[PDB]
């Protein structure tokens, strides 16, 4: 993976350079917004299972996925459908914390789209679950932290789509 | 890694 | 997955070594080594799909999972 | 012995504000001197048993019957009605007995002479008074305090004093509504550990779902002429 | 797609008539009745005529902390409303990085 | 008695202010909806013995066991039908002073004040009298602006008595 | 407290203009909803105490738990203040329909109620479930073609329903 | 609650001083009277749900519509009559705390203040309740001293609902 | 505020139950020990203010820094208020050893007591200090066989100590 | 609320001893220079409206935007209110200046004072500029000898700049 | 603390005007007297110990039974002398705060505010410090303006505890 400042050190190490003032402008962009991503980082690391619960509740439940016949119906997978979630919130606060989606496209989009039509899995209603994470996060970190975690959500959804 | 081998550098 | 998910991958290695199979096959004195699995399922051609693809060839995964098996 | 000396904080009530012609948010004045017929008496009766208890409670039960006939016969001042109406033992088992003693001054300033406490240390001063001597001295000292005697005289009904500041609608919380008669601080010492929010009521009926801009609901506006 | 089209209820649904309000109110502008805003209210334009100041009379500054009163008659400074903003999201609250004691 | 013009005059006395232009469009509006208002007083004068006893009919009929009761209070006697249409009287007639009036302020007064212990300490159900006044606002025959002030009075006499 | 006008005036003098050609159309068409506007509200208080009562039935059918023992309301005395809550936010939202704005409702009814409803132990959210049967309830009174001449009422539904969202909203 | 320990304390606590030998004779003559207050919330207790039904059939004989009115508040379906020994049962037992506790405190809190309110706005006619109470203290079969007790609160009770 | 009925009959209504007769049993224990807790009462009623004093003059022996200028017993006036708040502490005491539940005491004595003696700096395990002496003084004379049928009343000194300990327990 | 003598009496309570020489010849001074004292309180409220009108003035000649539509001082009301203000502001520096102490000005006039500008938006900062200038006006018209006979003030100018520097100092 | 100064402010205050020239004249009294004042200070200060032991020595030969009396109350023991000599070096300093002072302030603080109950619950006789200040008031030996200081304040706290 790399975080931003890794970019930095890629694109001026690349050049063979030092690092120039328009490097170090983008140091000091990132290490403005660092202390936001904390506090962001730190409300989702709290309220983990409330996102989960809560876009679960809006997005899945009372549907044809959670009715019989529906991907979701047995309690196997249920529990394998809120465990994915899991996935996505946490690489997402990883993705929002490094300010660099390079994580999202090594250890979870990789694969992903052969693995959920391999299985069954609806991408559709996936794409929506990660949406409705993406209004409940937004809602807890406030507007800033929600653009931050709204951008890696819709890495994700734009990986599976 | 910090340093990566791009071919477009 | 659970348990790469539910803990990380320490759990996961010792839970590879620690299990009946590893013990039954290595013992405590023998380093692993490639074998070709015959008895279940596709064993013996995706250990040759592995051992057959060297490090970085691609990052394609060769056994993504198997197939719709109806029932549960 | 006498009352701690309390310092005083700074707050709307002590402010000239003035305004030549009144705002529309002042209060109603209810007052014996205009001299009330018979519905402007029972005006003045409801808005002193409003004042005192509360928007809730009154009713049948606690409604002092005979403080309202003596009232209307000018045997007693407006003043003293609000007296025994707040020694009345209705109130007592319902704002009295379940309240702090600490609390409880906070209740009475607020309703009594229509103005925050300054600070802590009012509070408890006055509440040392009512546990020596009763609940009795306490209001007798609210009410023959030079505050009261000035801002309400003897014929008028005691109400929140200066809530709106001029232009802005944004107000001060209403006493009743601010500080009901249950407290936390006193459930704390005789509960146990209390879950206080229950979690909101779910139903598989969104009944609750914004109308997107697509929507034909939003159209609804004209007849099929005009 | 945003809709619940995929991941289907039958509860969810369109406000086709008037009727049934009652399961739901608009929440942003866009989604609004025509001559309505998101709120329930009459739309104004909310663009007027100046009052004309004299060339000596310092001209207006756009950079002013907006009067207290004009936020309070749109209603956000209550909790409750949609467009609330918290106290702990400001700026303010940040340690800022250009000072050097921090 | 709360009537608009008092309630405009005692607002602004207790604003000590003159009659400022709001509460003189205030007594405006009341002239204006007063036409409607008499004609609905004018016909509920005229109708007014035909709906006394045909709400106490109304009664009657819903509530059978009144007529059968041996008691003081239940119409079983002449006498207790005598003070049933009396008091069913005394409602219509306090509705045509709040419609000549224009507010509600004959009711408020001559009526509602202290009716609690009335209906408390002689045992009236009050359900009896909404029951009667339904019966008003059925037939009492007026028609558009008229219609409303009438159902208006009438039904605040009922969430009174509710 | 504002209403439409006082809202329009005080944002104009916070600016410091005087109102435009537009804006005074636009105060017009508010003017030609006044009537309906004052149609609405003598619906709702001519018929409100059956809107509390049904609507406070509604809600001990729904959920039996707060009449129960142990239950807010289960004396009395609670039952007789389960119910006057319930008529008072009826009649803020009586006011606040009147007025066009709800600075009113905000002002004096949902200040601070949340605090309040901790501080008792009384469960806000099924309080938003009694307002949510009185906006049912009103609602499906509002909309009634009786006794009243014909033409269309749905803007005014809608602010209506926006106004006990607010209640609903505030008290949660 | 209205206890005669507590009204003892409560007066000495507005007078702020200690408990004179006034309010200790108060306090023993609560001790005596206990103990035939204690025997009737014995007995009371014991045919508790004989008198709650024959309390609810005497008010279904008393009043035959209650059972033939088709409505919410009327005992018509099998909800209304489970609401009705509901009720009953609450009176009852209200009783059986006053016994206890030897003074009105329990029935003036949980069941007194604020009564007219609910019985007005959910239109229940405090009739009913009379005849209810006026059966159970017709058939409770207490004697002696500690009928008197029970017909002591019940008469109480019958004279708020009054 | 309970006694020992009311408690008995609050927890009854909370689960909403007549009661059994054990519990009536239990009751015409209560009541036939009544005598004796009246006794106790008329006892420290009846020399009450010997407690006060003579427990103040034993505080003020064992540490004398409060009497010293700059304690909080220095003043005229804050001497007279050390006096009060012994006997107002007593004056409970005396209260819910005649209702046999301590509600009275926890609800108007040591309700925030412990807060207030942070607000004022005066030290509160100095008035744990005080009322461990009035504790000794006053159980000292609930044992004394004076003018009085003999008996035995360890049970109800056991209680009375269980009110004291509260006192001492919510001031520190 | 105290003057000088009484904080030194207070103190001397506190440890709870007598005066002594030296404090008693330092009380000889505070009165020989009581006369000049009372002379400057004279001053400041022989013309204390045109201290605050004047610097009123000042003050909108320098930030317009007080003034300005959508400033603190756009309506006749909220400017009669930031009149009412300074004249506060110099009233209790008035008292502080014949008490010798600021016990006064601490107590009722800068107690929450900047938490309620908070509370209205108002910023304090204004009104540190306008306190700096009723400063500077008063001190110049505390230096002026008019009708007044000749000696040392330059201690009790520099006391009263300490109490306006207290003021601007808790108004921000 | 009641001092002239303070309660010119404070009349102000209650007012909300500024000072006027009636106070102003009334603190420029207090600087004119407060030359005797501080002198009469200086010379109790300087006489202070003979002033409390010859006090207290009148206090004994006017009541004999204070040293004769066995008790915590009287002063039989070294501990009862000590407390006495302490007492009446509390009311000497407290008249010496209010010649500085130049008002009762002081004596009406800390001293006499809360004092009936202090000389009711350890029952201290009043005239045993009565004695004392009458015998401070006759040996201060000042003379002159400064005397009548002294003996003002003397003679209030005599008026106090009389
Ligand atoms: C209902 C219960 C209840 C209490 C328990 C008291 C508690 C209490 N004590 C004081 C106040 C006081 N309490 C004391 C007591 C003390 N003196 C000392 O030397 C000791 C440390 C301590 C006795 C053991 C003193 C001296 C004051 C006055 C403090 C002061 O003014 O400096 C006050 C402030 C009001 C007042 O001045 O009276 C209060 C609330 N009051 C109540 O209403
Ligand atoms: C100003 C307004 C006003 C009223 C509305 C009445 C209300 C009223 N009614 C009665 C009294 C009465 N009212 C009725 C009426 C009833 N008979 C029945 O069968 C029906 C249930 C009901 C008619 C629908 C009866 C029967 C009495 C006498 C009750 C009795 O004595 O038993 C009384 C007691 C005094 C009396 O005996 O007259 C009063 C105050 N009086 C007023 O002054
Ligand atoms: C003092 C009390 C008082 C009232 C109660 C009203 C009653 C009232 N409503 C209207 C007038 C009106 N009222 C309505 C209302 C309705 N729209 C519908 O879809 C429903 C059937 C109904 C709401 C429930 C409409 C639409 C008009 C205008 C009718 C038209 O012009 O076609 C008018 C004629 C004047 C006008 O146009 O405003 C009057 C007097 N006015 C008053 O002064
Ligand atoms: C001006 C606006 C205004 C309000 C909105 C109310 C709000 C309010 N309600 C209560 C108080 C109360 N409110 C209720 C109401 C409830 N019963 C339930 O079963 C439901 C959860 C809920 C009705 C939906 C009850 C039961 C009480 C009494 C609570 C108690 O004493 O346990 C109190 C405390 C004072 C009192 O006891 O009356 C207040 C301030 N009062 C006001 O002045
Ligand atoms: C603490 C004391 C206490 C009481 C005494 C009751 C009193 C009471 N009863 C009802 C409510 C009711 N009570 C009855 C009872 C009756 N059915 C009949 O046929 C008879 C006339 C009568 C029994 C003798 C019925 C039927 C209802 C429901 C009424 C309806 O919904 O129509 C309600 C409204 C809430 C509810 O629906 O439960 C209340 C407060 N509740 C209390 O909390
Ligand atoms: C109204 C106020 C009031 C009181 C204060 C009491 C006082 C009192 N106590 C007893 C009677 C008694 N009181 C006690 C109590 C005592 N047991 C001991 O070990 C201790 C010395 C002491 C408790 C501290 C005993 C034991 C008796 C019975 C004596 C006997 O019969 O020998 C009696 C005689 C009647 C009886 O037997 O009950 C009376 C009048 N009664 C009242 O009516
Ligand atoms: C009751 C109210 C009251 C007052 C307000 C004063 C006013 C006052 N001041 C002085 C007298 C004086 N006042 C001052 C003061 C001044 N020194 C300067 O440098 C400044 C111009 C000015 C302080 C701002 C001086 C210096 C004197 C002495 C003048 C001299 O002797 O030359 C005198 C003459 C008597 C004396 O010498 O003390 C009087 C009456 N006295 C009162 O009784
Ligand atoms: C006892 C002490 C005491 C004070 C110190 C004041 C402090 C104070 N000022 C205001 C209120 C106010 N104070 C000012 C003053 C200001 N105008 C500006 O341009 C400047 C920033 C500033 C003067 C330097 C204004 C303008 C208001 C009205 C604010 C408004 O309504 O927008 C209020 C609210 C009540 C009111 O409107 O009057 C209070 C408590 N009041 C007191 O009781
Ligand atoms: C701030 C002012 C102030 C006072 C004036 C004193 C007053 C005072 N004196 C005593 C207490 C006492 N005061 C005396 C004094 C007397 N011995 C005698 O022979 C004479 C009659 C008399 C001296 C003339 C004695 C002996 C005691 C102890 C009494 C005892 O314990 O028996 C106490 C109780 C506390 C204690 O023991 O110290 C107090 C409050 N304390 C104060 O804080
Ligand atoms: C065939 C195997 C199988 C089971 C069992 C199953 C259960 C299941 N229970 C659910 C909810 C629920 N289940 C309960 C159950 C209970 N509440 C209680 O207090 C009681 C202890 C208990 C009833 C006895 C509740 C309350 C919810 C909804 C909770 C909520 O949405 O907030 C949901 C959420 C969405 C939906 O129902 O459509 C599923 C999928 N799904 C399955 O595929
Ligand atoms: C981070 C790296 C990583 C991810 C993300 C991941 C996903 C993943 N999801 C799986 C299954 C599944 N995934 C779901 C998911 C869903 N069902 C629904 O209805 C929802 C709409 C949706 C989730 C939002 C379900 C039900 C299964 C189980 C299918 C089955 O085996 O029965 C499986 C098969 C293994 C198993 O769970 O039994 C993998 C491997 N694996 C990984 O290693």
């Amino acid at each position: 993976m790399q975080d931003a400042i890794t970019a930095v050190i890629n694109t001026a190490d690349v050049q063979g350079k030092y690092l120039d003032d328009n490097s170090l402008d983008k140091l000091r962009g990132y290490f403005e917004t660092g202390e936001l991503r904390v506090r962001a980082a730190a409300t989702i690391a709290a309220n983990a299972a409330t996102i989960i619960k809560e876009s679960v509740a809006k997005a899945l439940l009372y549907s044809d996925i959670t009715r019989p016949g529906g991907n979701m119906y047995t309690t196997r997978r249920y529990a394998a459908c809120i465990r994915d979630l899991d996935y996505y919130l946490r690489y997402a606060t990883y993705g929002m914390l490094a300010g660099d989606p390079s994580i999202l496209d090594e250890r979870v989009l990789n694969g992903l789209k052969e693995t959920y039509n391999s299985l069954g899995v609806p991408i559709g209603a996936t794409v929506q679950a990660i949406q409705a994470m993406k209004e409940v996060t937004a809602s807890l970190v406030g507007t800033n932290a929600g653009q931050e975690m709204a951008v890696y959500f819709d890495y994700i959804c734009s990986g599976l789509s | 890694g910090y340093g990566a081998y791009s071919y477009i550098t | 997955n659970q348990i790469l998910a539910s803990q990380g991958q320490v759990s996961f290695i010792k839970t590879l070594v620690n299990s009946i199979e590893y013990t039954a096959l290595f013992g405590k004195n023998i380093v692993p080594y490639h074998r070709f699995p015959t008895l279940p399922a596709a064993n013996f051609p995706n250990t040759q799909k592995l051992y057959n693809s060297l490090l970085k060839q691609s990052t394609q995964i060769i056994v993504p999972s198997f197939g719709n098996s109806v029932g549960n | 012995i006498p009352v701690l000396n309390y310092s005083l904080s700074t707050q709307n009530q002590r402010v000239y504000s003035f305004e030549y012609l009144p705002n529309e948010e002042q209060p109603k004045c209810y007052t014996t001197d205009n001299l009330p017929a018979a519905i402007e008496m029972d005006q003045i009766i409801w808005a002193a048993y409003r004042q005192i208890f509360s928007e809730h409670q009154l009713l049948s039960s606690t409604r002092q019957p005979f403080l309202e006939s003596q009232l209307r016969f000018n045997q007693i001042t407006v003043k003293d009605f609000i007296k025994g109406l707040i020694l009345s033992d209705a109130f007592r088992y319902l704002n009295y007995d379940v309240n702090n003693n600490y609390r409880f001054v906070e209740m009475c300033i607020q309703r009594i002479l229509g103005r925050e406490i300054y600070n802590h240390r009012e509070k408890l001063a006055f509440a040392v008074i009512i546990g020596s001597q009763g609940l009795e001295a306490f209001i007798d000292l609210l009410i023959n305090s030079e505050e009261y005697e000035d801002n309400f005289g003897d014929n008028m009904i005691p109400y929140q004093r200066r809530r709106i500041i001029a232009q802005r609608s944004k107000g001060e919380i209403p006493f009743n509504l601010k500080t009901p008669r249950l407290g936390k601080d006193f459930l704390y010492k005789q509960g146990m550990p209390q879950l206080l929010w229950a979690g909101p009521v779910h139903r598989f009926r969104p009944q609750e779902q914004s109308p997107k801009a697509g929507d034909p609901a939003l159209f609804l506006s004209m007849v099929q002429d005009l | 797609d945003k809709t619940k089209g995929h991941v289907n209820q039958y509860y969810v649904d369109k406000f086709r008539i008037a009727s049934d309000w009652t399961k739901g109110t608009p929440k942003t502008q866009a989604d609004a009745v025509l001559g309505r805003t998101f709120k329930g209210a009459v739309l104004v334009p909310t663009e007027g005529i100046p009052q004309e100041f004299d060339p000596a009379i310092a001209p207006r500054d756009n950079t002013v902390d907006p009067d207290p009163r004009i936020a309070e008659s749109e209603g956000e400074v209550y909790p409750w409303d949609i467009n609330y903003f918290d106290p702990q999201f400001l700026p303010s609250a940040y340690s800022d990085v250009n000072d050097p004691e921090t | 008695m709360k009537t608009p013009i008092t309630e405009a005059i005692a607002s602004a006395d207790s604003q000590g202010r003159f009659l400022s232009n709001a509460e003189l469009q205030s007594i405006t509006g009341r002239y204006q909806r007063a036409s409607a208002s008499l004609e609905a007083a004018k016909q509920l004068t005229g109708n007014a013995s035909r709906l006394i006893t045909g709400a106490a009919q109304a009664v009657y009929t819903k509530f059978p066991f009144v007529t059968q009761m041996p008691g003081p209070t239940y119409a079983s006697n002449a006498i207790g039908k005598a003070k049933c249409a009396r008091d069913i009287g005394y409602y219509l007639r306090m509705t045509t002073y709040c419609l000549v009036v224009g507010a509600t302020g004959p009711m408020d007064e001559y009526l509602v004040a202290g009716l609690e212990e009335i209906n408390r300490s002689f045992e009236l159900s009050p359900s009896w009298y909404i029951a009667a006044l339904e019966n008003i606002k059925n037939d009492h025959g007026l028609s558009g602006q008229a219609a409303n002030e009438a159902n208006t009075y009438l039904d605040y006499a009922i969430n009174v008595l509710s | 407290m504002l209403d439409a006008f006082a809202k329009v005036v005080a944002q104009a003098d916070a600016r410091g203009e005087f109102l435009s050609n537009k804006q005074l159309n636009s105060l017009e068409t508010m003017i030609g909803e006044g009537n309906k506007r004052l149609d609405i509200v003598n619906k709702i208080n001519s018929n409100a105490s059956t809107i509390v009562t049904n609507s406070a039935r509604a809600l001990f059918a729904e959920q039996p738990q707060l009449i129960q023992p142990g239950g807010n309301a289960y004396t009395s005395r609670r039952m007789a203040a389960c119910l006057r809550d319930m008529e008072i936010v009826l009649r803020y939202v009586s006011y606040a329909m009147t007025a066009g704005d709800s600075s009113v409702l905000d002002d004096r009814c949902l200040n601070g109620l949340r605090e309040t409803y901790q501080a008792l132990g009384t469960p806000g959210t099924s309080v938003a479930v009694a307002i949510q049967k009185m906006k049912e309830a009103s609602i499906a009174l509002a909309n009634d073609l009786n006794g009243v001449p014909l033409g269309d009422c749905s803007s005014l539904n809608s602010e209506l329903a926006v106004y006990f969202d607010r209640a609903a909203a505030a008290v949660v």
